[PDB]
């Protein structure tokens, strides 16, 4: 019965799997499906260049379903058909899959009297929205995702899965679009969401690392570069060539300096041609976030334009210009006088954070502290007819 | 105003005989304007107490003093059907 | 059999969406109920079963003491399944819902269905034994679900509790694979067995 | 995690007047005369010197002992100082002006 579908596949197979696939006849016989679902998910980071999975899989779609969480079903299925890049036959085979368990649901909810099974309907959705980004039919996908976003919204007891297929699907749509705003944000959302569970590999970190870098370095709005640094997953791959100047452009932008950046836009020139045309943009964006900095990091709020004009390496005319640009993005409001040569402003969007900005508003605090202190005894002692 | 009528009295009988003293305190809370006005206990009178002079030995051992917050009301059940006593209000600290 | 308390404590878990008992093991625990409600009421009708979970995040408290079966079920109708068991915890909660009853005469018993093995420790568990003999609490472990493919060290436990007692302490083995989960606790001693002084 | 509602307290009018009259004190609801309101001054500014302390303290404990990062607390703190005022500037001396006034 099963003992083709397991035979057939090892030869296919590397010999190393081989052990695999006879583990899968030791569960069905125990009839014991705990072990057996632990042991599919684990199959396709061993054979993720070998669709041999796929075919597993079908025979486990019509057998344990409910006896198998739909969790489970929905992330070993997905491995298999993301990497599929016969995108028909990904979107042929989620829709059947997708008709079993809206029939099997309605009695099953009584029956076992313990389960659910309306949970997993939502994620197919997903998966189906996913195969149609790469297909590249990226409105088709976005309307699904957009009734897919109503649903869930209504709910508050869906699992930590749900959310995570979700943002992942969103992300993907801003990518192919090159929104790089939204691709940040929507990204981050996914990395929070992370289960300790298999539904990620050792790829995908890597490969978000770099989405991410790309997408930070050309926001319009971004100064998210400290939060990046900070974060474990950009943390780890610095090491290799491709992570390495994007780590070290990442790191120059945090800090303000403009020996270090400067000499990496150079390499970036003839090495990317994404960052070949994004030459002007990148320089401009160095001294729009070094120009916040400067007067902010100050406790006087009103500043000079002499003192910015050596700092962002630029004259007076430019300077009024970042200054203009930013209050129409909405990242300070203020004023600009060339009457009398300031910048006086007013508003802050929030800093980056870093142990010693921390240091920098402590000793800040204290400054005003001792002015409520010291009046607070005055005027106790003061009145003699507080109640008489 | 705070005074009983007929059915209200047979309601009040048979806390009485549940309880050996019990009050009775009624709320009329749209003549109350200081939450505490338009409040009044009252206590059943027996109709010994009235034929043998045995109604005013709650004058007696206390403060002796009554305090009216409708003087018509009040005084119509004071002999028919209820003795009125005056009512006090108490907190601890931690409520205070 | 006469007045007597009993804490049902049974686990949903990742080992009970197997279906070694028909059609799931969720299906034949729910069977399982019915039956040791109405023997308790055979004995004595002032028997009162309650029931906890050790299933979840957190153990917690799916029904009260009740004279009704319906209700008992009521509540296990919406459990958890994705946790496992949690077997000190689990103790700890049924000696409080004991305590709570209509009347103090009736037996201190627990009963805990084991479908998982322990998330807890031996450090916890030794710790528990000690706790339950001065407040003559039985554990009575009716396993079925450590013993699959698992070894269980919960012998120790039911030996150091028993002495004259309210009710007994006894382990009841109830094979793994079919053998319908629901009349094997029903034979086995679970009134059968009795205290004394 | 927990989101804090502010609360300031309500009752109606149903309930209200037995409070007011019960009450047998100056209040912290209600107010008498000048007097009253010199101690309503002292207690007010007494409140912002504790509770300035807390967030110093606070900022202590994140580079000492090193409890985790809020940028909910970091981030609300950082408007704070652009909506600091600061002396020398043509504002201050529109309020001599009203004091003069009044």
């Amino acid at each position: 019965e099963i003992d083709t579908i397991l035979s057939t596949l090892r030869m296919e197979a590397d010999p190393s799997l081989h052990p695999l696939f006879e583990q899968f006849e030791k569960f069905y016989e125990e009839k014991l499906w705990f072990q057996l679902s632990e042991s599919l998910t684990k199959f396709f980071d061993d054979a993720k260049s070998t669709p041999l999975r796929l075919r597993l899989y079908d025979n486990f779609v019509s057998k344990f379903y409910d006896k198998i969480n739909q969790l489970s079903v929905v992330k070993y299925l997905l491995a298999s058909l993301k990497d599929s890049k016969d995108f028909d036959e990904s979107l042929k085979y989620l829709d059947d899959l997708k008709a079993q368990f809206q029939e099997l649901d309605s009695k099953k909810q009584r029956n076992n009297g313990s389960k659910d099974h309306g949970d997993g309907i939502l994620l197919i959705d997903s998966e189906i929205a996913r195969t149609y980004l790469l297909k590249n039919d990226l409105v088709k996908a976005r309307d699904l995702l957009d009734d897919l976003e109503k649903t869930l919204d209504k709910k508050d007891s869906i699992p930590l899965r749900i959310t995570n297929s979700f943002y992942s699907t969103n992300s993907q749509y801003f990518k192919f679009k090159n929104d790089f705003n939204s691709f940040y944000y929507t990204s981050l959302l996914y990395l929070s969401t992370l289960e300790p569970s298999t539904s990620i590999t050792l790829a995908e970190r890597q490969q978000l690392a770099y989405d991410l870098s790309i997408s930070a370095l050309l926001g319009d709005k971004i100064y998210n570069f400290g939060e990046l640094l900070h974060h474990p997953i950009m943390e780890t791959i610095v090491n290799d060539s491709n992570y390495d100047w994007l780590f070290q452009l990442l790191n120059a932008l945090t800090v303000g300096d403009f020996d270090k950046f400067d000499s990496l836009i150079k390499v970036q020139i003839s090495k990317i041609p994404i960052l070949a045309q994004h030459e002007s943009f990148l320089r401009q964006k160095i001294c729009l976030m070094t120009l916040i900095e400067t007067v902010f990091v100050k406790n006087i709020r009103m500043l000079s334009f002499e003192d910015i004009s050596k700092a962002t390496h630029l004259p007076k005319d430019n300077v009024e210009h970042l200054v203009m640009r930013a209050i129409s993005l909405g990242l300070l409001k203020g004023s600009i006088d060339q009457v009398n040569e300031l910048v006086t402003i007013s508003w802050v969007q929030p800093r980056i954070i870093s142990g010693d900005q921390i240091t920098k508003m402590k000793d800040r605090l204290v400054e005003w502290n001792d002015q409520v202190e010291k009046l607070g005894k005055k005027m106790e002692a003061r009145g003699q007819s507080i109640w008489v | 105003g705070c005074w009983l009528s007929s059915v209200d009295v047979n309601t009040q009988k048979s806390f009485e005989q549940l309880n050996s003293r019990a009050v009775a305190v009624v709320v009329d809370p749209i003549q109350s304007v200081k939450g505490k006005v338009v409040i009044d206990a009252f206590r059943l009178i027996d109709t010994g107490a009235l034929i043998n002079n045995l109604e005013p030995r709650q004058t007696t051992s206390n403060t002796g003093l009554l305090n009216k917050a409708n003087i018509q009301a009040l005084i119509h059940g004071l002999n028919r059907h209820y003795y009125s006593l005056n009512i006090d209000y108490h907190k601890t600290a931690k409520e205070t | 059999m006469v007045l007597e308390a009993t804490v049902l404590v049974i686990d949903n878990s990742e080992y009970s969406r197997n279906g070694d008992f028909p059609r799931t093991r969720f299906e034949a625990q729910i069977d399982s109920v019915e039956f040791i409600f109405q023997a308790k009421r055979n004995s004595n009708p002032e028997n009162t079963v309650g029931l906890i979970s050790g299933a979840g995040a957190n153990p917690r408290v799916l029904s009260t003491f009740t004279a009704e079966f319906g209700k008992i079920l009521a509540g296990l109708h919406d459990t958890q399944i994705e946790g496992k068991l949690h077997m000190a915890t689990a103790l700890q909660i049924a000696q409080l819902t004991l305590k709570h009853r209509q009347n103090k005469v009736q037996h201190q018993r627990i009963v805990a269905f084991v479908c998982s093995p322990i998330s807890d420790s031996r450090d916890e568990l030794i710790r528990l034994a000690k706790t339950l003999k001065k407040n003559n609490v039985a554990v009575d472990i009716i396993n079925f679900g450590e013993i699959e493919q698992n070894t269980e060290l919960l012998d120790e436990f039911i030996a150091a509790v028993n002495n004259p007692q309210e009710e007994t302490s006894h382990l009841l083995t109830v094979t793994p694979g079919p053998r319908l989960l629901y009349e094997n606790i029903a034979s086995s001693p679970i009134i059968l067995e009795e205290g004394s002084s | 995690t927990f989101l804090h509602l502010p609360c300031t307290i309500e009752a109606e009018e149903a309930e209200e007047i037995g409070v007011e009259h019960l009450l047998r004190d100056v209040r912290d609801q209600a107010a008498g005369g000048l007097s009253i309101r010199l101690t309503n001054q002292l207690k007010s500014l007494k409140g912002l010197q504790s509770k300035l302390k807390d967030v110093v303290e606070y900022l202590d404990k994140v580079i000492n002992k090193e409890l985790p990062i809020n940028h909910t607390i970091l981030g609300k703190l950082q408007d704070v100082f652009n909506l600091l005022p600061n002396l020398g500037t043509p504002d201050d001396d529109e309020i001599d002006v009203e004091n003069h006034d009044r």
